[PDB]
């Protein structure tokens, strides 16, 4: 068992979160009947454990949504499997966060509270202790990062065994309109690197990349793009749940990767990417899809992965693997860059294989490790901070929220710390 | 700056007693040393030796230790040059026992009378004469740090609840490192009176139990005094200063089973080893020095950054317990003091 | 008489138990019923059959082996295989626990849970046998958990067994890779403490045995089991060969100790030869001396090594079935060439060459076409130690980083326990090294 149900703070997270649970049910399966399409009884026992069953056998999906507006939630609701997930589940707020960090924070803490001890009852129920919750929300929206962060810090608080990791999209540094926006964002950062030992972000020029290309929309399509994100993030749940003929733990794998509890950030990684045609037309070799993660492109996130290095690398295989696969991934790593491995710890890379490919193409993978680029990312965002802070935009917002205005420069601070902390290590052996 | 450890060494445990076990170290005071057989079983004799400014035996005294480093306490503070002391040593070491030092029984002394208590109480008693002589407004502002979960409280502090936390950010009153501010402590007027709430705030102040030790603290204990003095000097230019003192019982190395702790005593010791190793990991971290810059991210490490290599100054005595069974550990902890000795830490007035 | 049974940890270690024993219950030929299609064996379950599995249901020839499925993952495994099916759920245990594990968490946590059931059941067999010496386990190094169990259960279970040790095997990443970081962490603390408890411990080179089947095969992967079905065989043949009569049996204890003039190794390498492709038997047979070439060439031996690398301090191959006369004769000559070939100080004699009566068995299924003789081979081994230097460069790396520091702090395990394991693993190296030479 040990599911976990992920809970979606901010606008952002509620939407994502409703692709979330569409690909997730996606990936039980389950039909609103509630039988299993998955041949596997095991599956289906693990999407059992996942969801509690509705008559039928139905799955009903356990998590909370976050509602900016009431509205979101009869979005979920009215998109399908609305009768899948019973409302119970839900929480609603028609005031939402209010775009106010703290009003958001602190009114939408109370509502969310007694949601979130039921619904934490309920995992509790299906697995005695679980690694812990995965919640996605977006940092950039200060409420919706502000919200998220109060239920992550308590829920990790509450049970140790629980491991709190987030998803929110980053704005991309590459792009401001104004620093304010970005000034949510850095506020939520601070809070979230506190509050998630282990935190990933997607970077917004990363979506706006792989959106563009692959959708070639002149605006990225929330729902598309939110799929094919959605995806990715699904592949990784999808592959610790799902039997591997060497599985490894989640958590384990996180606890892996980052050194130290201190590197928050993780790179994320999805494969097989390619452009629409090419993707239908041709089927990339196994060590295709290999090279394909290092390269930026594949990799969600935008980067120059020749340029950045990994601290640690580490893949996730599905499908049969081959041997010399992993023998060429160990290699292939340390051709491309020395620094690409970590100096400290050879062949970083350690890779679990599924049991059984995954659904849709058999190759699957996700790419593990950090890059310079996404450090200097954060260093990129924190830029546009400064700025803010030059702007001392939001000075209202800060009076009305009561947030410090110091509390931003700490955020600065700290977030500058961590990130020169980041930089310095990354760039050291 | 930073100071090698002085070595007090615990007197022949009685838990070593139960071992019945040599100390692979034999407690010499004389030797100012202490080694512990490298060649163990295979060579008693050869033994690795580990030298500290002073090394004490286990006839040594946290006292004896605890007079000489008295009086150079006072000045620290006096100035409101930050002063701190760790002690290290396995758990069980008295590194609490003789960091506390002893409040002659019944309290015939208190804890600053006491000889046997450790350096700090008299001190702080001397601090009472010395305010008294300085003639400064001296009051101390008192915040309790129990870590437990990394949380702080303020026991000691004379709210019942624990103190907020400080604003972790440059005190623009200190020059350097992250400090914290916002503490909100009760002063005592007189040092007396410190002894007199020093006594209601212990009892205020908790230590996760241990099996091996009640005494021990599971949880890194963390007692600061904080010192706020006002003089006008003979020119009458009248001087403001703030003088801080973090007496800090770091838990030794555990395992459960000996321990004894219960398991979230253990969660907490996961965190004592952790702190410690992290601790471990600032020496060797600490080399690169940019940018990335490496200090300040944990709380600890932050607080630590100011210790040592910051406003704050803090000096290292360790006392020890004989029992070799924490080779390891102890031998972290030898190397750990040499660790610290790599970078020393300038004394500033807080 | 004594059975032993293994323990496997790890889903490698739980995977590699249910390769071997399936090899077994091949070898049995006794359906998943537990009812053989066979006739009962002789003596009823044989007692090569009783030490493996106990035999209960008689007229049936149910296996009985314990295997712990921290993840339930492992429980779906054993459920799904056949054997499962032949043991009584008794027989399988699963953790409650999760694996998770870190490393240094799981042993702890999760062995006390599975150490009095395990015990229980133990025992249990221990009375079902007249008496057992020892029992031979298999665990994963990799797994934090499967790393864990064996230092943790090997102390208790060498305190029940009292003088008599067991058996250990281990998985011993090839020093080329390492699976993960993780496994390196275990290693060295698991390791240390376990090697003194065991009287032996099994290296087996996960990318080398990959490789061995990798060239005959000629495929590398599919399958990965594959390669673990050679492993299962190799492991199951030594085994086997005890199990089976012999004109000479010899407990691989004893032979072991033979093997190690002193315990300072405890661990014998492990070998298989000569490897045999498929192909190549359909070609020609092999000829005995094709084998004695077989195995001695560093291919066929499990680890790569460049024999003169390596030193053997002692080198002996036990062959399953019956050695042949050619085999034998071919043998004293490679020894005589091999320069490689270190030597105890003291004396020449000790050591035993031996025989089974039983002729050469071939494992049922092999992907491999059968071989003549499978021989597996105890010496000391460079690559062990060179693995171990790989082992300690990258700990020593780790331990400057003080990286996963974290982890271990979860456990509460010692840092310093750590780097004491460390240097105890650097001591064990470098003395196992200075004994090595003459
Ligand atoms: N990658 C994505 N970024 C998004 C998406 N929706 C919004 N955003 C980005 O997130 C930021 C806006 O934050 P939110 O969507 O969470 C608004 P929130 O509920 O947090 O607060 P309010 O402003 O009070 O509505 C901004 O930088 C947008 O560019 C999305 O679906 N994907
Ligand atoms: N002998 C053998 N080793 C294998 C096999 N497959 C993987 N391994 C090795 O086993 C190690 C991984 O250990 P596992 O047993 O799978 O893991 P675990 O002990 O259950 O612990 P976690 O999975 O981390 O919770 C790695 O070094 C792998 O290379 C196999 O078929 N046979
Ligand atoms: N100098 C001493 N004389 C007599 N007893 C001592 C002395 N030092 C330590 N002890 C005893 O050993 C037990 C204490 O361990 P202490 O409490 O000294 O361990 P500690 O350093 O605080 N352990 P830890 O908290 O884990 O870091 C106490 O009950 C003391 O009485
Ligand atoms: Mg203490
Ligand atoms: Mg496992």
């Amino acid at each position: 068992m040990r599911e976990i149900v992920h809970i979606q703070a901010g606008q952002c997270g509620n939407q994502i979160g409703a692709k979330f649970w569409e690909v997730i049910s996606d990936e039980h399966g389950i039909d609103p009947t509630g039988s299993y399409h998955g041949d596997s009884d095991l599956q289906l026992e693990r999407i059992n454990v996942y969801y509690n069953e509705a008559a039928g056998n139905k799955y009903v999906p356990r998590a909370i949504l976050v509602d900016l507006e009431p509205g979101t939630m009869d979005s979920v609701r009215s998109g399908p499997f609305g009768q899948i997930f019973r409302p119970d589940n839900f929480v609603f707020g028609q005031s939402g966060a209010g775009n106010n960090w703290a009003k958001g924070h602190y009114t939408e803490g109370a509502e969310l509270v007694d949601s979130v001890l039921d619904v934490v009852r309920k995992e509790s129920e299906s697995c005695d202790c679980l690694q812990g919750f995965q919640l996605t929300h977006s940092l950039g929206g200060g409420t919706g990062s502000g919200m998220g962060t109060l239920l992550i810090s308590k829920i990790r608080e509450e049970y140790p065994d629980r491991i709190m990791n987030t998803f929110s999209v980053v704005p991309s540094p590459k792009v401001s309109d104004t620093v304010v926006e970005p000034y949510n964002a850095t506020l939520s950062v601070h809070q979230l690197v506190e509050n998630t030992d282990e935190t990933y972000c997607i970077d917004n020029e990363a979506l706006y990349d792989i959106c563009f290309r692959t959708l070639k929309l002149t605006t990225p399509t929330y729902g598309d793009l939110n799929h094919l994100v959605s995806a990715t993030m699904s592949g990784v749940t999808t592959c610790l749940r799902f039997p591997g003929q060497l599985n490894a733990d989640l958590r384990k794998l996180a606890v892996n990767m980052v050194p130290f509890p201190r590197l928050h950030f993780f790179m994320p990684g999805f494969a097989p990417l390619t452009s629409r045609g090419s993707q239908q037309y041709r089927a990339l070799t196994v060590p295709e899809l290999t090279q394909q993660m290092f390269d930026a492109k594949n990799m969600m996130a935008a980067c120059d992965p020749r340029h950045g290095r990994y601290l640690t690398v580490a893949a996730v295989f599905r499908g049969r693997m081959s041997m010399k696969e992993v023998d060429e991934q160990m290699l292939n790593v340390q051709n491309k860059n020395s620094s690409y491995f970590v100096e400290w710890i050879p062949n970083n890379v350690k890779t679990a294989v599924c049991d059984i490919p995954p659904r849709g193409l058999k190759m699957s993978a996700t790419f593990i490790g950090n890059s310079t680029a996404i450090q200097e990312l954060f260093k990129r965002i924190s830029e546009q901070f400064t700025a803010m802070f030059r702007r001392k935009a939001f000075l209202h917002w800060y009076t009305g929220e009561g947030m410090d205005e110091m509390e931003f420069t700490e955020a600065e601070s700290n977030m500058n710390d961590l990130v020169s902390e980041y930089q310095q290590y990354q760039d050291a052996t | 700056k930073n100071i090698q450890v002085v070595v007090r060494c615990r007197p022949f445990n009685l838990a070593e007693r139960k071992a019945s076990a040599h100390s692979i170290v034999e407690c010499d005071p004389v030797r100012k040393e202490v080694s512990v057989r490298t060649g163990g079983l295979a060579d008693k004799s050869s033994r690795k030796t580990y030298t500290f400014d002073m090394v004490f035996g286990a006839s040594t005294k946290q006292i004896d230790v605890y007079r000489s480093v008295v009086c150079p306490i006072l000045d620290e503070v006096i100035m409101g040059y930050n002063c701190t002391i760790f002690a290290y040593g396995q758990t069980g070491t008295g590194k609490t026992f003789t960091m506390e030092g002893e409040r002659s029984p019944n309290e015939e002394y208190t804890w600053e009378e006491d000889p046997l208590a450790g350096i700090i109480p008299r001190t702080l008693h001397q601090i009472f004469e010395k305010l008294t002589d300085n003639g400064t407004e001296f009051s101390v502002k008192v915040s309790l740090l129990e870590i437990y979960n990394e949380e702080l409280f303020d026991l000691l502090n004379p709210s019942s609840d624990v103190s907020e936390r400080l604003q972790m950010f440059d005190d623009p009153r200190n020059k350097r490192g992250v400090i914290i501010k916002g503490l909100e402590e009760i002063t005592v007027h007189n040092k007396d009176e410190v002894y007199q709430i020093l006594e209601k705030g212990a009892a205020k102040r908790t230590t996760a139990a241990t099996l091996m030790n009640a005494y021990s603290s599971r949880s890194h204990s963390v007692f600061s005094v904080t010192i706020h003095m006002k003089e006008t000097t003979i020119d009458g230019e009248e001087l403001v200063k703030i003088g801080k003192l973090n007496l800090v019982d770091l838990a030794g190395s555990e395992n459960i089973g000996r321990s004894g702790a219960v398991d979230k005593r253990a969660r907490e010791a996961g965190n004592i080893n952790q702190s410690l190793l992290t601790l471990g990991r600032v020496i060797t971290a600490l080399v690169e020095r940019t940018p990335h810059v490496p200090y300040r991210e944990s709380k600890l490490t932050r607080i630590l950054q100011d210790s040592l290599g910051g406003r704050t100054r803090t000096s290292i005595i360790a006392t020890i317990s004989p029992a070799s069974l924490n080779l390891e550990e102890t031998l972290s902890t030898l190397e750990y003091a040499h660790r610290a000795k790599n970078i020393l830490n300038k004394p500033e007035v807080n | 008489m004594r059975e032993c049974i293994s323990i496997h940890v790890g889903q490698a270690g739980v995977q590699i138990g249910n390769a071997c024993w399936e090899l077994y219950c091949l070898e049995h030929g006794i359906q998943p019923d537990g009812q053989m299609p066979s006739d009962k064996t002789i003596g009823g379950g044989d007692d090569s059959f009783n030490t493996f599995f106990s035999e209960t249901g008689a007229g049936k020839h149910v296996p009985r082996a314990v295997f712990v499925d921290l993840e339930p993952t492992v429980i779906d495994e054993v459920r799904t295989g056949t054997y499962r099916q032949l043991f009584h759920p008794e027989q399988l245990i699963t953790g409650k626990e999760d694996a998770a594990n870190n490393y240094a968490r799981g042993h702890y946590t999760i062995g006390k849970e599975i150490i009095d059931l395990v015990l229980d059941r133990i025992r249990k067999l221990a009375d079902q046998c007249t008496g057992l010496q020892g029992f031979l386990v298999f665990h994963s190094f990799g797994g934090g958990t499967g790393s864990g169990f064996t230092s943790l259960l090997m102390e208790r279970l060498s305190v029940d067994y009292g003088k008599k040790s067991k058996l250990e095997f281990s998985i011993y990443p090839a020093p080329q890779v390492s699976t993960a970081v993780v496994e390196p962490y275990n290693s060295i603390l698991t390791t240390h403490t376990t090697l003194e408890h065991s009287d032996c411990a099994f290296m087996v080179d996960n990318e080398a045995i990959y490789d061995i089947c990798r060239r005959n095969l000629d495929i590398e992967r599919p399958t990965y089991t594959n390669l673990n079905r050679l492993i299962s065989q190799i492991v199951s043949s030594i085994t086997a060969s005890l199990r089976f009569d012999g004109a000479l049996n010899v407990d691989l204890t004893e032979f072991q100790t033979n093997l190690v003039p002193y315990p300072r190794i405890h661990f014998p390498l492990a070998t298989y030869a000569p490897v045999i492709s498929a192909e190549k038997a359909y070609h020609e047979q092999l000829s005995v001396a094709e084998i004695t070439n077989a195995c001695f060439e560093p291919a066929n031996q499990m680890v790569k090594c460049d024999p003169r690398h390596g030193k053997y301090m002692a080198c002996c191959l036990l062959y399953r079935g019956d050695v042949v006369p050619k085999d034998v004769n071919a043998a004293i000559a490679t020894i005589k060439t091999k320069r490689s070939i270190q030597f105890v100080d003291w004396c020449p004699t000790g050591f035993k060459v031996g025989i089974n009566y039983q002729p050469p068995t071939v494992v049922p299924g092999g992907d491999l076409a059968k071989v003549q003789r499978a021989v597996c081979m105890l010496s000391n081994t460079t690559a062990i130690a060179e693995a171990w230097a790989r082992l300690d460069h990258k700990f020593d790396l780790m331990y400057a980083k003080r990286a996963f520091v974290h982890w271990y702090v979860g456990e509460g395990m010692e840092e310093g326990e750590f780097s004491e394991a460390r240097e105890d693993m650097a001591a064990l190296e470098k003395d196992y090294e200075e004994v090595g030479v003459d």
